[PDB]
RNA sequence: GGUUAAGCGACUAAGCGUACACGGUGGAUGCCCUGGCAGUCAGAGGCGAUGAAGGACGUGCUAAUCUGCGAUAAGCGUCGG
RNA sequence: CCCGGCGAGGGGAGUGAAAAAGAACCUGAAACCGUGUACGUACAAGCAGUGGGAGCACGCUGCGUGUGACUGCGUACC
RNA sequence: AGGACCGAACCGACUAAUGUUGAAAAAUUAGCGGAUGACUUGUGGCUGGGGGUGAAAGGCCAAUCAAACCGGGAGAUAGCU
RNA sequence: CGAAGGUGUGCUGUGAGGCAUGCUGGAGGUAUCAGAAGUGCGAAUGCUGACAUAAGUAACGAUAAAGCGGGUGAAAAGCCCGCUCGCCGGAAGACCAAGGGUUCCUGUCCAACGUUAAUCGGGGCAGGGUGAGUCGACCCCUAAGGCGAGGCCGAAAGGCGU
């Protein structure tokens, strides 16, 4: 029962090279280089599924700080005031409001100021 | 360093250079038109024009000088009998180089060298 | 003396970017025969500057 | 109406013939025939025959245009190489590849 | 609208990268078997001085090789199919 | 029949179901080498990806395919 | 007369340069030793591997030598990589 | 009315995978549940074939040397003819043995071979060419040595020897 390996070997190599599409040089062309490029890409994708949340929280916090200082209050004071006023709006929606509805952000800032005072 | 120097080595030693230009001057005087390489024609100018200038005044001493520089009595005879009288009214410029393409074998630039009034 | 790493297609092409051939800019037309020739070279029929200075 | 001319198993490496193929790509046939005539390269003797054949093929097989023809495509593909042995010092045999190339020219009026 | 100043600023590709289309090279894969391998059931178990095993040379309408053949040489006689 | 050297090679015509079966001949993978088109690239530093992401080009009725300016992280496999 | 002297052929190989993917798996150029002898050289023969041969260096025995090469025991053995 | 195989796309499962369909291909494939394995490769300075890089880079093999005219030719630095030039000349000349085996001469061809081109060639193809009483071999004689009827010797093989 001799088994030849051509069809299955070709299928596996084509699978990996298909995932390696778009890479530079041997990373896209050669199987040995492509395979450890695909594994490295998967490792980076796992890591950056976690790191994406940190980056977006960082971005929202920076935007909230910018708008808050525009309205005359620091980010730390603003969030503390929202917590004292029991406003549970998250930082993503706070940044969206800061960009797209400045009147609403001023309203939130005055609510936080009332909470602190 | 080649500052103000004259003469091309032409990838030969001086003996071979002298022998080659002797043969080539004989050929040019004989035929009045020869195809050679461009730099070889540029140097054949300096070899052949002094010889024709020597062939103006016909004397035994000039005949012997020409034979010393040519080693061909037929060439010496043709010089002093034909090219002296022919060019006797011309102040230099006895020759003419016309570029004529490249050699197939080695892509060397080619030139015809001619006597300015050969009529052939 | 020798490589440690295989150079790439890209570096090969960059090194070869100065290997292009310069085509002849413009051929000169003979005034008498009208043939096209390299400038300052005689024509295939043996003309140059309108004069037929070639045996053949 | 495209017309093909092919010279297969030309005795010249594709890298050598490509330097000449780069000189007549997308160019009038009359102009392309002058460039080839005055380029001191062995590839140019070989490439001027395929181009001349292609014009003749356009004359005979296709409609008689000639003056309206351009070199619409030209390329050189590697061909089968021949393997020879060059002896070297101290008894070592090197393998020299004698390379060949397929030259393809495509001419059309449009 | 005119001039100047300041600010900003698209379009370059000698070549290169990636994607796709079409090619070249190359000879894997699939399908195939006039070749093998391992056995079973029967044979036969030897050829040779009546010159063997194995060879050289030759042999045709033949220039060479293979097959057959041997100066009666891709063959001769006889008997059956 | 035509180009060419009374070449090699090729373009037609014809055979054939197929010549994208033309004898360097069933299929014709990859490495490797090209031609064409789209985007990108000549002030920019590193395992070349990954997360974010403008622009552009081409399909669809604000998305899908391609490229990827700029930016966070990031020193191959055995 | 001479295992005499200088020195070509011929036999060798002291020094230097080159070359070291060489023109060459040991050579080229310039110099160098012997050069009628314990010389050199052609043709044929003999000595065979724990053996030969050796003016003796473990030298040489087909570019291989502190035990040649070919085939076999043989898929030796490998607590190692 | 299109199998295996190749190449794309779309969907699908946690994964090895599965499914569908466009193009190519042109004849086989094979469910389900069982059975058997030469059953899965990225490396072993692994084995075999192809193909790259270095790179159009080094090199083109004695520094005795070449120039021109004509001819043939598709094409001439190299082939032919001619004239000059240069080298060897106790050899780089002539002839044998050994070794080789058709390389010899003519006609034709230039794919490959020739370290370039090649019309040329010790290259391909075809035809031709080697004439002995006196040259050599064979032949008659023997040297070193070999073989060796009987023979001596030795487990066999075999060794020595008249």
């Amino acid at each position: 029962a001799r088994v030849k390996r051509g069809v299955i070997a070709r299928a596996r190599h084509k699978k990996i090279l298909k995932q390696a599409k778009g890479y530079y040089g041997a990373r896209s062309r050669v199987y040995r280089v492509a395979f450890q490029a695909v594994i490295k890409a998967g490792q980076y994708a796992y890591r950056d599924r976690r790191q994406r949340k940190r980056q977006f929280r960082q971005l929202w916090i920076a935007r909230i700080n910018a708008a808050a200082r525009q309205n005359g209050i620091s980010y730390s004071k603003f969030i503390n005031g929202l917590k004292k006023a029991s406003v549970e709006i998250d930082r993503k929606i706070l940044a969206d409001i800061a960009v797209f509805d400045k009147v609403a952000f001023t309203a939130l800032v005055e609510k936080a100021k009332a909470a602190l005072a | 360093m080649r500052h103000r120097k004259s003469g091309r080595q032409l990838n030969r030693n001086s003996s071979h250079r002298q022998a080659m230009f002797r043969n080539m001057a004989g050929s040019l005087v004989r035929h009045e038109i020869i195809k050679t390489t461009l730099p070889k024609a540029k140097e054949l100018r300096r070899v052949v024009e002094p010889l024709i200038t020597l062939a103006k005044t016909d004397s035994v001493a000039n005949r012997r000088l020409a034979f010393a520089r040519t080693r061909d009595n037929e060439i010496v005879a043709k010089l002093f009998n034909e090219l002296g009288p022919r060019f006797a009214s011309r102040a230099g410029g006895y020759t003419r180089i016309l570029k004529c393409g490249f050699r197939a074998g080695d892509n060397a630039p080619m030139a015809y060298i001619e006597l300015v009034d050969r009529s052939e | 003396a020798v490589q440690q790493n295989k150079p790439t297609r890209s570096k090969r092409g960059m090194r070869r970017s100065h290997d292009a051939l310069t085509a002849v800019t413009s051929l000169s037309v003979d005034k008498t025969s009208g043939e096209k020739h390299l400038r300052h070279h005689i024509t295939a029929d043996g003309y140059y500057r309108g004069r037929k200075v070639i045996a053949k | 109406m495209e017309t093909i001319a092919k010279h297969r198993h030309a005795r010249s490496s594709a890298q050598k013939v490509r330097l000449v193929a780069d000189l007549i790509r997308g160019k009038k046939v009359s102009q392309a025939l002058d460039i080839l005539t005055y380029t001191n390269k062995k590839a140019a003797v070989l490439v001027k025959k395929v181009l001349e054949s292609a014009i003749a093929n356009a004359e005979h097989n296709d409609g008689a245009d000639i003056d309206d023809l351009k070199v619409t495509k030209i390329f050189v593909d590697e061909g089968p190489s021949m393997k020879r042995i060059m002896p070297r010092a101290k008894g070592r045999a090197d393998r020299i590849l004698k390379r060949t190339s397929h030259i393809t020219v495509v001419v059309s009026d449009r």
